[PDB]
């Protein structure tokens, strides 16, 4: 996952 | 400095405010030791960015990524890592639904010994740029003399606690790290480890993880003496239809144990709007309208993010801290920095009522207890024997026009710092 979005 | 508690560098504040702060490049620098191998536990990764944070001399040394990604997201992370021969990955089993591998820890093996780092930042450029984040640095732990019989254990039981934490994963590549830890002397460690791990826990095992672990440590290693509980975080679980479902019942009960006003600090729209990032700070503050609308009662516990003490009022918090100040906030009975946000997922909730603790996620924190230093309390350092509290006290209440930052609704009536609006979708 690269960020929460 | 008995604490070894630090904040990350913030870009765009005055240099005096970054003087005692650390960037990931600083942590990984050759000055910290001669790296041989490392494990990086996290939630989100940007492998390309990550590999560049290591100094050139260390970039080819083995790295393990401990993540909780599944299915396609797992594939993408593997793809991201593929170029870098030296990187392996370990997928943390997430058997309970809505669980995440949320722990932020570095294990750093060097020629000179071992270092453990527990912190709050995802391994992505944005978490280390203009956010308030926290870091605990272990001392350099020596290897145990090949000719001697010693535990290498501290009075806080850190070494055995970390090994149990790692053991719960049940993962081949971590066993190697468990064995490295066995070989090292961690006896100078003065903090207590507080971990979360996914499961349903019964009997004496209730005390092992989550807020019960905290309850236990506070029962055995604090003493009693109207002292508020402060909790500060960046994500908000679904807490229930009122405060008695979980917040004030089991959660605050754990937090108030020793040997009552509850302050919760969570950024307002206004905090986020005028921050250094502006509205895109809210991409790291995932409180959804769906959850918020279910629990409006909570928001009257909410206090603004203020951090003039550390020059970071405009650096949105991704740190998570919990503590117990005296009535005038001049001192504290304890301090906790951790990855655990304000959620049941992270802290655990009571099931088959009373008998079972349900934790969804992996979390990790370090608790600073005055008793571990031979003291009764810490004095609060007013300007970031005296603990460095990184935000202002007392916490200030939401004004009547303030709202909690909610990430999935639009803000179009006022532009942010950069003259932009926020329209999710
Ligand atoms: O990585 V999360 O607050």
């Amino acid at each position: 996952k690269l960020n929460y979005l | 400095n008995p604490f070894q508690f630090y904040l990350t560098r913030v870009s765009g504040v005055k240099p005096k405010y970054n003087s005692g702060a650390l960037h990931i490049k600083d942590i990984l620098s050759p000055l910290f030791g001669t790296l041989v191998s490392s494990a990086q536990f996290n939630y989100c990764f940007d492998v390309d960015w990550l590999v560049k944070q290591y100094p050139p001399e260390f970039r080819k040394k083995p790295i393990l990524l401990v993540h909780g990604d599944k299915r396609e997201a797992k594939a993408h992370l593997h793809a991201q890592a593929k170029p870098y021969e030296n990187i392996s990955l370990c997928q943390a089993k997430l058997d309970i639904a809505f669980g995440t591998h949320h722990t932020k820890m570095m294990l750093l093996l060097y020629e000179e010994g071992l270092r453990v780092v527990i912190h709050t930042s995802n391994l992505i450029h944005a978490d280390w740029h203009q956010k308030t984040q926290g870091i605990w640095l272990s001392p350099l732990y020596p290897r145990i003399a090949d000719g001697t019989h010693k535990s290498g254990e501290s009075p806080t039981h850190f070494k055995a606690n970390l090994i149990s934490y790692l053991t719960a994963y049940n993962a081949p590549s971590l066993k190697e790290w468990i064995d490295v830890i066995h070989k090292h002397d961690l006896s100078e460690t003065n903090v207590y480890l507080i971990g979360s791990t996914p499961g349903r826990f019964q009997g004496s095992q209730k005390d092992n993880w989550g807020h019960f672990r905290l309850k236990k440590l506070l029962k055995d290693h604090a003493s009693s003496m109207s002292w508020p509980v402060v909790g500060q975080f960046s994500s908000v679980g679904s807490l229930g239809a009122d405060e008695s479902k979980w917040l004030c019942s089991e959660f605050k009960e754990s937090m108030l144990t020793l040997g009552v006003p509850l302050y919760l600090i969570y950024p307002s729209v206004e905090n986020v709007r005028t921050s250094l990032e502006g509205y895109p700070a809210g991409g790291s503050l995932p409180y959804s309208i769906q959850t918020a609308e279910k629990q409006n009662w909570l928001h009257s516990y909410f206090h603004k993010w203020s951090a003039e003490t550390s020059g970071r009022s405009n650096a949105m918090p991704h740190i998570k801290t919990y503590m117990r100040p005296s009535p005038d906030f001049s001192k504290i009975a304890w301090f906790l920095v951790t990855s655990a946000n304000l959620s049941k997922a992270a802290w655990g909730a009571l099931e088959k009522n009373g008998t079972q603790l349900m934790i969804r996620s992996y979390e990790l924190g370090v608790l600073f207890l005055p008793s571990a230093l031979g003291l009764d309390s810490f004095k609060v350092k007013q300007k970031f024997a005296t603990f460095p509290v990184p935000y202002d006290l007392p916490p200030e209440l939401y004004g009547s026009k303030d709202r909690p930052w909610i990430w999935n609704i639009p803000y179009v009536k006022a532009p942010d710092t950069h003259g932009n609006m926020w329209v999710p979708s």
